[PDB]
């Protein structure tokens, strides 16, 4: 059974070329199909048999190589190639997706405008206690966040929700819960969440005692 | 529920998805296997029919061989071109069907004909009371062609509408009984031999007719067991894993149809001018 | 017409059932072509289930999805089906159909065309109300914001102003906590709290509407 890694993926500015990477396990000669997956809809074949391409795509996809290795260019890119791509083998019959490349713009690095938001006054009326973080407009992806308790460590059912690229200022946004019974909430005073991203050395800190 | 004529076809995909390059290999000997098979067999027809005279018995038997011979030859390359013109349609996957039944049946019993007219003809002259008279010769090839039909009608059924195997009752009238008839009479033929007290021309044509069962033997053994040797393991072994069935299957329908290539020998011992013929190519080819 | 492959609706079925979900070829002869079953989850890539060829019938299934999935095909209406059988929290994905052309040197040389994918959810679950909890802090541009627990199924739709504020409207993505669903919504307004805002949520299913006041100190 054939294993397809593809690159990671990249960050792409409109009008340069870019190249998606992907790299099988045994020899496949020519069968490597080239899709792409947009947001919310099917894979449209791209390139098959890793060279030709498809009657309907545009003439700026070119596929290339044969063997193990195998390469996918786009040049140049406009807002209608940010999208999903898979790259399938249909040499043995377990046919093998990659795991696919997110391809993204690229612009200045803005920092996350983070908010402790209090859990609502009724919260605690129906037994419950959910905290929120929320985080929006920052570059790069890998942001960290993080509950700061008193000053210890604590994770537990924490959920962390990171929406996709935004279509019109191509940003990223992220919101943190703690879900805590209320008789833990009321026993505890300080509340921190703790952001650590690299639009700054400095963490962001944004705390929450009573108000 | 999914007959035998559904199965052919979905063997050779199988075939195809699971292991390329066995079937491309397959297809290359296939391919080879049906050029040689139809330059013999042309050759054959074309010597049986507008240049031998004597029209003996065997003459006809022989006739009727190189005719088999010639539509599983053709039959050959009806596989894949069904297979890839009309995939799907399987309809029309029909021809190589009916021909591996023709080439398990008719080639099998034809040899087995030629085999009992050679030995009726050293050991036991009748005086031509019920053997000989061509007309007889064609009377048993009509009743031959219509056994094929009628065990082709039988396994695969009216509108190919059988399900199951059904195997049992075809391989012991099918594939032992012609054996154990050959196997009986170069019995007998050895028996003959090794008793002293024959003259030389007679112990020629013994020796002559155990070469030409002996032939006979080899083809049985080599382009048949395979094939009925996997339809007796499938049905008394079902444990045997699909992969296995699945290549044995494919390459003793190969053996089967090497038969049709194999198959020439015989025609040497039939008659002495094929060799003749055979020579005469040569030399027009040389020069 | 051009060659269409159309699909059914979403599924959502109960853990250890079976589902059976068909995929309408249109516009091409329907034997010709081999239909192939794809999967793909959200965590993880695409995974291929299957094919069948809708002419002889042969069948080839992935090792992993033996015993599970299962083609058939009705030529008369020239539709393929795929049936789910033992379905589990697992299968939870999106399933494609895949119009298959026939190839020389391998069985399948090229995948022209898909459905539009057909979205299976397990769960235990039924359909449940959200309960929508607005919640504010207590710069001129604060951000405000209600949070959604506990809604199935999956599909509906936050408002915000009734349509009247647009600016920095961000949906998260919805996560699965104990077999329900939890929403969080953020906007930013500058005309807090002298302008009230309404947290406008509509769920389709269970054909709730509710308007809620975010309120607050302040």
């Amino acid at each position: 059974d054939t294993v397809l890694t593809q690159s990671p993926a990249l960050a792409v500015s409109l009008g340069q070329r870019v190249t998606i990477s992907c790299r099988a396990s045994k020899s496949v000669s020519t069968y490597i199909h080239w899709y792409q997956q947009r947001s919310g809809q099917q894979p449209k074949l791209l390139i098959y048999s890793a060279s030709n391409l498809e009657s309907g795509v545009p003439s700026r996809f070119s596929g290339s190589g044969s063997g193990t290795d195998f390469t996918l260019t786009i040049d140049p890119v406009e807002p209608d190639d940010i999208a999903n791509y898979y790259c399938q083998q249909i040499n043995e019959l377990p046919y093998t997706f990659g795991a696919g490349t997110k391809l993204e713009l690229k612009r200045a690095d803005a920092a996350p405008t983070v908010s402790i938001f209090p859990p609502s006054t009724e919260r605690l009326a129906t037994g419950g206690a959910s905290v929120v973080c929320l985080m929006n407009n920052f570059y790069p992806r890998d942001i960290s966040v993080k509950w700061k308790i008193d000053g210890t460590e604590r994770r537990d059912g924490v959920l962390d929700s990171v929406t996709d690229q935004d279509s019109k200022d191509s940003t990223y946004s992220m919101s943190s819960t703690l879900s805590l019974t209320k008789a833990d909430y009321e026993s505890h005073n300080l509340y921190t969440c703790e952001v650590v991203h690299k639009t700054s050395s400095s963490p962001v800190v944004k705390s929450f005692n009573r108000n | 529920e999914v007959p035998l004529f559904h199965l052919f076809a979905r063997l050779d995909e199988e075939l195809h998805g699971t292991f390329p390059g066995l079937w491309l290999a397959l297809m290359a000997v296939h391919g080879a296997i049906f050029l040689a098979g139809l330059v013999l067999n042309g050759l054959a027809l074309y010597v049986f029919c507008c240049r031998t005279r004597a029209k003996t018995p065997s003459v006809i038997y022989t006739i009727n061989l190189v005719v088999t011979d010639l539509l599983v030859g053709l039959s050959l390359p009806t596989r894949f071109a069904v297979y890839y013109g009309a995939r799907g349609c399987l309809r029309c996957a029909f021809p190589h069907v009916l021909g591996y039944f023709l080439n398990m049946h008719c080639s099998i019993w034809f040899l087995t004909c030629i085999c009992v007219d050679r030995y009726l003809a050293i050991v036991r002259p009748e005086g031509s009371r019920r053997c000989r008279q061509p007309a007889c010769a064609r009377a048993v090839c009509a009743f031959v062609w219509l056994a094929a039909g009628a065990v082709t009608l039988s396994v695969l059924g009216v509108t190919g509408s059988r399900p199951c195997c059904r195997v049992f009752a075809l391989t012991v009238l099918e594939f032992l009984l012609p054996l154990l008839v050959i196997s009986v009479f170069t019995g007998r033929i050895m028996c003959a031999l090794s008793r002293p007290g024959l003259l030389h021309q007679g112990r020629q044509r013994r020796v002559r007719a155990m070469q030409l069962l002996l032939t006979v033997l080899i083809i049985f053994l080599v382009c048949f067991t395979p094939f009925h040797a996997r339809q007796v393991a499938v049905a008394l072994w079902p444990d045997m894993p699909h992969h296995t069935s699945l290549v044995v299957y494919h390459v003793a329908v190969t053996l089967s149809s090497l038969n049709s290539c194999m198959n020439p020998i015989v025609y040497c011992f039939v008659t002495s001018g094929f060799q003749a013929t055979v020579r005469g190519l040569f030399g027009q080819h040389g020069h | 017409s051009q060659v269409q492959l159309q699909q059914s609706g979403a599924e959502l079925a109960k853990p250890g059932s079976s589902v059976k979900i068909s995929c309408k070829a249109s516009g091409y002869t329907f034997t010709s072509y081999y239909i192939s079953w794809i999967k793909q989850t959200t965590g993880q890539g695409l995974k291929y289930i299957g094919f069948i060829n809708p002419g002889s019938g042969h069948t080839n299934y992935n090792e992993k999805f033996k015993g599970k999935a299962t083609l058939t095909v009705d030529k008369s209406s020239s539709t393929a089906f795929m049936q789910l059988s033992s379905l589990t929290p697992d299968d939870s994905a999106i399933y494609y159909c895949a119009r298959g052309a026939g190839g020389f040197l391998r069985i399948i040389t090229k995948f022209d065309y898909w459905g539009q994918g057909v979205m299976v959810t397990v769960s235990s679950a039924q359909t449940t109300a959200p309960s929508v909890y607005p919640l504010a802090p207590g710069s001129s541009t604060v951000t405000l914001g209600c949070l959604v627990k506990g809604y199935f199924p999956e599909p509906v739709t936050v408002t915000w102003n009734s349509g009247a504020l647009s600016s920095d409207v961000h949906t998260f993505p919805a996560v699965l906590q104990s077999g329900l669903y939890t929403l969080t919504s953020s906007v930013t307004s500058s005309t807090w709290p002298s302008q009230t805002v309404t947290c406008n949520v509509a769920h389709p299913a269970s054909s709730t509407k509710v308007d809620k006041k975010v309120g607050g100190s302040g």
